[PDB]
């Protein structure tokens, strides 16, 4: 029998509904569990699930140099395979054989907005159309019924005003209309305002560190910089972070975790862009096993047949959680508070007056 | 004030603009959504028949919508299988200049790498649409046991590290190249020419008065 | 040492370092920027 | 004396009269006044803000009691305030009913999709001329 | 040929089952496109 060494969690391995009722490897289910099933078959073998000790994925100790986690377990005879999300890494392959990446994954944006106003009519266009205000504002000041002269002025300046009333009408009916699904990174270096950062420790902040793409060369100056701090200690509060900050944080993680996010309870947060990098989790063996080839062949056949499409389709989408007709009170409760405070500014001009 | 003559000629001629604004509004709206309606995604290509879309006619791309089990993919295949005249191209050189030569009516679904690249190429005319629909990668090859594929392998994973890889497609990609959401500012500034001329005209026609 | 796509069926046969470059199946288009002033007078005629 | 369909294969054992009616495959799909559709466009929630902002206008012009800066600002913001609300009730409403014209109206409307489906008698005629078609729609 | 099935012919000659079906049809060539939007009854 083959030890198999695996890790819970979601959605890769999770304890079944009623498994204390259950034994062995029938107490565990998901996307691993799946997968184990087949490398299992194909390979011709017999296994028992193993849930690592320390819940880690496998790392040396900087004291000690020792390794933990699923990589510990091979490394040092408890084990004959992992079967996890665990990341090729050239540490680990310095140590353990990777099979080929049964799962791409990169770094990604997650983000959880009065913006969708000021985006119908253009910053530009707001600007413009304010100069042209105080502009008419002070055409007419030169001037002081029927003044010819300043008559011209207000007859246009209405016809243009009922022009941009109306584009912004017809263009606001458009998003509305079509509506198809901070959008990209570009998006996020090229502002402050939304603040934005990853894990404190580890490979994404490392990404950006090494990177000598322009896009994140501008992004890691940016955060390296940010204070507050940009970093949080656990995925748990970064994605907090995102929930809690009034649209003000985005975090940048493994697009598999925000997918399977995405897909959970409360469905308030989402995937933006593409992903800005690629690596792959492996099945990974001891050196020496002879298990090594099968595995990586077994690998690549149920990539090549669809089977691993359709098994991540399962756990992430048939699994997950979250024409349209309805209208939000969000966008126009925007134009509310600048109304009150318009009225809160007259009260504050009346009394001077007084 | 109540003169009836003149008084429905007000009311008439209010009316009147009344509708022709509407009309002015309600067809700009139908200028933007028509305009969204014209592809980002596989999602937009999937949806119609007016814009036709192929791949390389042998190869990775082509086999991904032949076997794919997601139906956006598998609605694009059954089109494009049957497609005529064929949508389907020789050569990759081929399905670019073939969106180029087609008066907006192709559109080629080829790797993001190339398509990126072939974007900041004069005459700057083709346009990279919609997230990757998969994921690949490129990678240094050597003969099966090798005694160069250690070394080659390691120097790969720093090079990535020291961030000198994405120096490399940064120069090759964007240093030499040659070329978001909502409205623009070009349409509504020809209404703003249009007001300062009103505004100079009649501070031509004051001077004048006094 | 090229843009070589890591496949099943060619690491049957070589070996293939980890990948240097990030891709994926996208869509290229026709065309980002349209100004001119003759969208204002289409929507009213002449 | 049936509705029974003149078939080559039953006119090779029966005989059949000329056509006392004709027929073709066509498609079967599933009055809507409600105040309610007139509610909906502007938000319940919204048009009571409006109406709070509303007394909350004629509180504040209230203490102000020509060119009065105090309230003349006011109801200038107040102006560009309801602009906004109708720009976007008209706006929203007009999705409502583009969308509700662009909902299925023939077998090309039928071919282009995947949220309505659609099927035929499992065994017979009508099954088979979809299996045989080689007219595009009609294999799609 | 295009050649209706009618009474009067079917006397004297046979007629194959319809080749092709036919039946009586519109042809048409609008200020009516603005008293469509608001019903002539609003």
């Amino acid at each position: 029998t083959i030890v198999v060494t695996t890790i819970l969690e979601s959605p890769y391995v999770m304890y079944k509904k009623n498994h204390e009722q259950l034994e062995g490897n029938e107490r565990y289910e998901g996307y691993c569990v799946d997968l184990a099933y087949e490398i299992a078959k194909h390979v011709g073998i017999k296994y028992k699930l193993s849930i690592v000790g320390d819940g880690k994925y496998g790392a040396r100790d900087p004291e000690t140099k020792i390794w933990n986690g699923m990589v510990g377990e091979l490394v040092y005879g408890r084990a004959d395979i992992a079967v996890a999300p665990l990341t090729i890494t050239l540490v680990r392959e310095e140590v353990i054989d990777f099979s080929k990446p049964f799962m791409s994954l990169g770094i990604s944006i997650m983000i959880k907005g009065v913006f969708s106003f000021l985006d119908p009519l253009a910053y530009e266009i707001w600007m413009c159309i304010v100069f042209a205000y105080i502009g008419v504002s002070v055409v007419l000041f030169l001037v002081s019924p029927r003044s010819l002269s300043g008559r011209i002025v207000g007859g246009v300046w209405w016809f243009f005003t009922l022009i941009i009333i109306s584009s912004y009408t017809a263009n606001l009916a458009a998003f509305l209309t079509v509506e198809r699904m901070i959008e990209s990174a570009e998006d996020l270096a090229k502002q402050t305002e939304i603040a934005y950062g990853t894990l404190d420790s580890g490979s994404t902040k490392e990404f950006f560190r090494r990177s000598k793409i322009a896009v994140y060369e501008k992004m890691w100056s940016y955060m390296k910089s940010a204070e507050p701090s940009v970093f949080t200690k656990t995925t748990a509060d970064g994605v907090a972070r995102v929930r809690k900050s009034k649209g003000k944080f985005a975090f940048l993680l493994e697009s598999t975790m925000n997918e399977y996010i995405e897909q959970r309870k409360p469905c308030d947060t989402m995937k933006v862009g593409g992903n800005l990098d690629s690596k792959g989790y492996g099945v990974a063996t001891p050196k020496g096993s002879a298990l090594g080839t099968p595995v990586n062949l077994a690998v690549l056949k149920l990539s090549e047949q669809g089977i691993l499409d359709k098994l991540k389709n399962k756990w992430w989408y048939d699994k997950g959680e979250c024409k349209t007709s309805a209208l939000s009170l969000s966008n126009v409760a925007g134009v509310f508070y600048i109304l009150v405070g318009g009225l809160g500014l007259a009260m504050m001009v009346a009394l001077i007056e007084f | 004030p109540r003169s009836l003559s003149g008084r429905i000629v007000g009311g008439v001629w209010w009316f009147f603009t009344l509708i022709i604004i509407s009309s002015y509004t309600a067809n700009l709206a139908a200028f933007l959504t028509v305009e969204r309606m014209p592809i980002e995604s596989a999602e937009d290509l999937s949806k119609q028949t007016e814009i036709a879309y192929g791949t390389l006619d042998s190869g990775s791309t082509k086999e991904f919508f032949r076997r794919s089990k997601i139906a956006v993919f598998d609605k694009m295949w059954t089109y494009m299988r049957s497609a005529e005249p064929s949508v389907f191209v020789r050569t990759t050189a081929e399905g670019v200049a073939r969106v180029r030569k087609s008066k907006g009516k192709y559109a080629y679904l080829l790797e993001s790498t190339m398509n990126e690249y072939i974007e900041q190429r004069k005459p700057c005319d083709t346009m990279k649409v919609g997230g990757n629909l998969d994921s690949k990668g490129y990678g240094i090859a050597t003969p099966k046991g090798s005694s160069l594929g250690t070394p080659v392998n390691l120097a790969v994973l720093k090079l990535s590290e020291q961030g000198v890889l994405d120096k490399l497609k940064n120069k090759w990609w964007y240093d030499k190249g040659e070329c978001t959401s909502a409205l623009s500012l070009s349409n509504v500034a020809g209404v703003f020419y249009i007001l300062v001329g009103g505004l100079g005209l009649a501070m031509l026609v004051a001077l004048i008065e006094f | 040492i090229a843009p070589l796509t890591i496949t099943l069926v060619r690491e049957e046969v070589i070996d293939f370092s980890k990948p240097f470059m990030s891709l994926g199946i996208s869509i290229m288009i026709k065309k980002k920027s349209k100004p001119g002033v003759f969208s204002f007078l289409d929507p009213l005629a002449y | 004396i049936a509705p029974l369909t003149i078939t080559l294969v039953r006119e090779e054992v029966i005989d059949f009269s000329k056509p006392f009616m004709s027929l073709g495959i066509s498609i079967m799909i599933k009055s809507k006044p409600g105040v309610f559709s007139f509610l909906d466009p502007l938000a319940y929630e919204i048009w009571m803000c409006i109406v709070f902002a509303y007394i909350g206008v004629s509180v504040v012009l209230f203490l102000v009691s020509p060119r009065s800066l105090s309230g003349r600002i006011v109801g200038g913001v107040w102006w560009f305030f309801t602009l906004i609300i109708i720009s976007s009730y008209t706006a929203n409403l007009a999705a409502f009913l583009t969308v509700e014209r662009m909902p299925i109206e023939s077998a090309e409307d039928l071919s282009k999709q995947t949220e309505i489906a659609y099927g035929t008698l499992d065994s017979g005629s009508t099954k088979e001329f979809f299996r045989r078609s080689k007219i595009a729609v009609f294999d799609k």
